[PDB]
């Protein structure tokens, strides 16, 4: 052991001593329990390190003596050092801040609560539900298989955090009522709040990390990312440089991580090109940072002209303001936006020229065999099935288990949604298979989704570990389970959504990227058209229907290219968003321009109305209800009428001439509803072409 | 300052809403045509000597629009005092051109409004390639700053001959803009220091956009080999910055 990989391993396992007080295994108390744990774990397969991390759990009088009872040497470390790294993470966990069976209450919604069970993408979706009592019976089972797997872990922090998160994300922190905080996050800030403090340097305090300025909040954005990637000459392509645009952003926090000491603990989060990073404030730390962020930025001109910026900033950071009195964490994460707003203004400032089949990559040097592409800093060769991983780190692919990686080989485990039709061959599908592959008239569907008031959510956590929680389960909706609701999962908790098929076992769609908080998705326009609704209602329960999406939905020609494309949806989204929030763009509209009629249709409204007009003319799967086969001309009709409506909205004529044109069918528009009248909103005529204009798409 | 707003009355849809360096290159051309070079190396000498023309904007009836100048972007959280904090500041984020008065008030980081419908549409035809349809009186205009003798000897008669897709009438034009050490370019540029705020504009030249500040900045023009002058020179107004 060393200094370092101690308060690393030591702020991870301070608090492993509650998941086994509430499996009620030892006599008591899980600061005691917890020593009685890892104590007893060291004896068994006889692993000496980890009764040195027992002691975490725990006037300096019977600890001193605990500690020398122990070799500190026989490990190569001090006795004054073990204690300062006890008092380091002893604060740690005040700074990244009752019944034995309450569970863990969702971050989307404190007055839900999470049903008992470990991180599996292949099965199940989270659904904050009822508040049921965890039986004291389920944490022995979860404690037998943390105690086998942590047995054949190679306790280093890249092997610890894996289990960690598998088992304990699920988990309450503190067993209080409305607790958001998962105890993987609070597991894996508080080794990172701790680490900081000893690369600080600061020892034998209990202000002067708290109170000190000894903290860097880093905080890392890409700009320029739509264009990097939908400004080019493909879908292949267009899939290759957003796992580029990844590997990039991997290689530059790894770079941080390296030169810092740190571990991916001190990673908050790395999503949608948006990473942040809790450090050090030792001029050693601001100097390696502007010689990181320098070659960065130098890199991606040589690399993309001015395509793609990377805006890195760094504010430093006192205890105190990573916590409450009287939100300091949101105050400080509001300076440090602000900082990369002016950066994100200052584009290539650094530079002054200017002015003048596998499983994941192994991150090697630039110079070496079998270097498929390069980051700033360094190469990334492929790992396959068959071959073997090369490099000091290795970038493994939706799996939380090392699998068969060499002992010496930092684990990183990264989770990309890369759902994608395969063609008659083992390649992807085109945007000509896609198109073809659809109900009616053949168009590639297009949708660009984005969450609603994130910034504002995000700015509501008060502490790292809240922050930890939100933002790892908001990535992971995209990152994880987008790829289950396109394979046909959760059809209970979804339900009944605006169709025009049966559901495909293998689906015409391809995840261009789905992470963060947003989405963008090709295939097939009737299978797209009913996935927005699908990705919608898995986001309602997925969250406690307490945070809402918009979405941008676009039908093209198979040849039109990617850029007008990603324009369209990108302005169709944008709209959705400005009138109001929470709503879809479902089709190009026709409208009167008073400022009165939206584009867009809140999702519940469009699907009550779908609901309601779509049996009466659609019987499904392509064909058009048997009552209106040689009748389908009355359809194109109203979609006349109601072009009169939009005209002047004022005049009736509509209302009398629908009348005439019909008759049972359609009795919302034979009439004039006053409600719309009195509320000075559109006549149920206006909406009525969201849902005709997709079933006469769907039957041609 | 006051200036020579030259008005572009469009006679038929636009391909692109042509910047200073498109302008000058424009005007360049139809004076090598119609005088030959002697006049251009004097038409060059006039603006080295202190004559600018802005990037065109967009024309409507009387309103007057101008790029937002990127000094406000930092400074959104000063003309606030959250739902209606975040979603126009995005809105105000994104906004790319204010009318005169906004204009006039984005100078000085008072509290300005955005227009809510801006007079033109990029119609995007399929064959493909896109047109600009402009509303009824409503068209693209261009600043000119420097001496008369200039304007009726070379940039006149230059847009005269230009339009022959459109016609050509000019009026003076006020804009109050703020005594300051910064100034706004309403031109696309060529810096000749490194400048305050910017966004990079790629054409092969690295240009700073119009809307990006600069500290007594002139801009540059450079001469090249394929002889042509790229137009890179800035159009300042002063503005005032915020703390930070
Ligand atoms: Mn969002
Ligand atoms: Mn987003």
């Amino acid at each position: 052991m060393e200094i370092d990989e101690l308060t690393a391993l030591g702020g991870l396992l301070h608090d492993i001593g509650k998941p086994v007080q509430r499996a009620g295994l030892y006599s008591g108390d899980h600061s005691t329990q917890g020593a009685r744990f890892l104590r007893d774990l060291a004896e068994n397969t006889g692993r000496a390190e980890y009764e040195l991390l027992s002691l975490f759990s725990e006037n300096d009088e019977l600890m001193i003596r605990r500690i020398k009872e122990l070799s500190p040497e026989r490990f190569g470390l001090t006795m004054e050092d073990v204690l300062n790294a006890l008092w380091i993470v002893y604060e740690a966990d005040n700074l990244a801040s009752p019944q034995a069976s309450r569970p863990l209450y969702s971050v989307f919604n404190p007055g839900k609560a999470y049903p008992w069970a470990e991180l599996d993408f292949e099965k199940e979706l989270p659904v904050p539900g009822d508040v049921f009592s965890i039986r004291s019976q389920d944490y022995r089972e979860l404690v037998k298989r943390l105690w086998e797997e942590l047995s054949k872990a190679k306790l280093r922090s890249d092997r610890l955090l894996p289990v960690l998160e598998k088992y304990l994300t699920f988990v309450s922190s503190v067993t209080s009522e409305g607790n958001i905080i998962s105890l993987y996050d609070h597991m894996r800030m508080t080794s990172a709040i701790a680490l900081a403090m000893l690369r600080a340097g600061c020892t034998a305090e209990d202000g002067r990390c708290r109170k000190e300025k000894r903290f860097l909040l880093i905080e890392g954005d890409f700009s320029g990312i739509q264009d990097f990637i939908y400004r080019v000459s493909t879908l292949k392509y267009l899939r290759a440089r957003s796992a580029y645009l990844e590997l990039i952003g991997w290689d530059v926090v790894l770079e941080i991580l390296s030169r810092l000491g740190l571990t991916r603990a001190n990673v908050v989060f790395n999503a949608g090109g948006h990473f942040m990073i809790i450090a050090q404030n030792t001029p050693d730390a601001v100097k390696e940072l502007e010689e990181i962020r320098a070659k960065a930025v130098e890199w991606l001109y040589r690399e993309f002209e001015s395509d793609l910026y990377l805006a890195i900033e760094w504010e430093p950071v006192s205890g105190r303001e990573f916590g409450r009195e009287g939100n300091l964490f949101a105050e400080a994460r509001k300076r440090l936006k602000h900082k990369l707003t002016v950066r994100k203004l200052k584009r290539f400032g650094e530079i002054k020229g200017l002015f003048e089949k596998l499983l994941g990559f192994g991150r090697t040097a630039k110079n070496d065999a079998g270097v498929l592409v390069e980051g700033p800093f360094s190469g990334f060769v492929p790992y396959l099935q068959g071959g073997r991983p090369v490099g000091e780190q290795i970038l493994v692919k939706n799996t939380l288990n090392p699998g068969e990686i060499p002992e010496s080989a930092q684990f990183v485990p990264y989770f990309v949604a890369d759902y994608f039709k395969k063609d008659p061959k083992g390649g992807v599908a085109t945007f000509e298979e896609l198109s073809m592959a659809s109900t009616g008239t053949r168009r590639l569907g297009v949708m660009k989704g984005d969450v609603d008031r994130l910034g504002e959510f995000f700015s509501s956590m008060d502490s790292p570990s809240k922050l930890a929680t939100a933002s790892r389960f908001m990535d992971y909706f995209f990152k994880g389970y987008i790829g289950a609701i396109i394979e046909g999962k959760f059809g209970y908790i979804i339900g009944d959504v605006p169709s025009l098929r049966d559901w495909p076992e293998e689906p015409d769609i391809v995840v261009v990227y789905a992470g963060g908080d947003a989405f963008f998705i090709v295939g097939a326009w009737d299978q797209i058209f009913e996935l927005a609704f699908r990705v919608r209602r898995a986001f309602n329960a997925y969250t406690g229907g307490k945070l809402t999406l918009s979405v941008g939905l676009g039908y093209f020609d198979e040849r039109t290219p990617i850029y007008r494309m990603a324009d369209v949806v990108s302005e169709r989204l944008d709209t959705a968003k400005d009138e109001g929030r929470n709503r879809v763009f479902v089709v190009g509209r026709s409208r009167p321009l008073d400022g009165k009629h939206k584009l867009s249709y809140e999702w519940n409204h469009y699907e009550e109305l779908w609901r309601t007009y779509a049996p009466r003319i659609y019987a499904g799967n392509g064909r058009l209800k048997g009552k209106l086969e040689s009748k389908k001309g009355l359809l194109w009709k109203l979609l006349e009428i109601r072009e009169l409506y939009v005209r002047d909205p004022n005049d009736v004529r509509w209302a009398y001439l629908t009348a005439y044109l019909l008759s049972d069918l359609f009795p919302e528009l034979v009439g004039i509803d006053t409600k719309a009248v009195e509320r000075k909103e559109p006549q149920p005529v206006y909406w009525v072409d969201g849902v005709l204009k997709i079933v006469l798409m769907a039957v041609r | 300052p006051k200036f020579i707003a030259v008005k572009l009355i469009p006679k038929g849809p636009f391909r692109d809403i042509p910047r200073a360096d498109t302008l000058f290159g424009a005007i360049g051309n139809a004076i090598s045509a119609i005088h030959g070079q002697s006049a251009v190396e004097e038409l060059v000498d006039a603006f080295v000597g202190g004559a600018r023309i802005s990037s065109a904007f967009p024309y409507s009836g009387d309103t007057y629009y101008l790029p937002k100048p990127l000094s406000v972007e930092p400074a959104l959280e000063g003309i606030l005092t959250e739902e209606e904090r975040y979603t126009t500041a995005k809105r105000l984020r994104k906004a790319k051109y204010l009318d005169l008065k906004n204009f006039e008030l984005a100078l000085r980081l008072r509290p300005f409004t955005i227009p809510e419908e801006i007079p033109y549409a990029r119609v995007d035809v399929p064959r493909f390639w896109e047109e600009i349809r402009f509303r009824e009186k409503s068209g693209v205009y261009f600043l000119y700053s420097g001496p008369r003798e200039v304007f009726d000897g070379y940039i006149a008669p230059a847009m005269r001959f230009l339009g022959d897709l459109f016609e050509v009438e000019f009026h003076e034009m006020k804009i109050d803009a703020p005594g300051s050490e910064y100034s706004v370019t309403l031109s696309n540029a060529l810096p000749t220091k490194t400048p305050v705020l910017w966004r990079l504009l790629r054409k092969r030249m690295t240009f700073i956009a119009e809307g990006s500040i600069v500290k007594n900045d002139p801009g540059g023009m450079e001469r090249l080999e394929l002889e042509v002058y790229v137009y890179g020179l800035t159009f300042p107004l002063g503005v005032e910055l915020p703390e930070g």
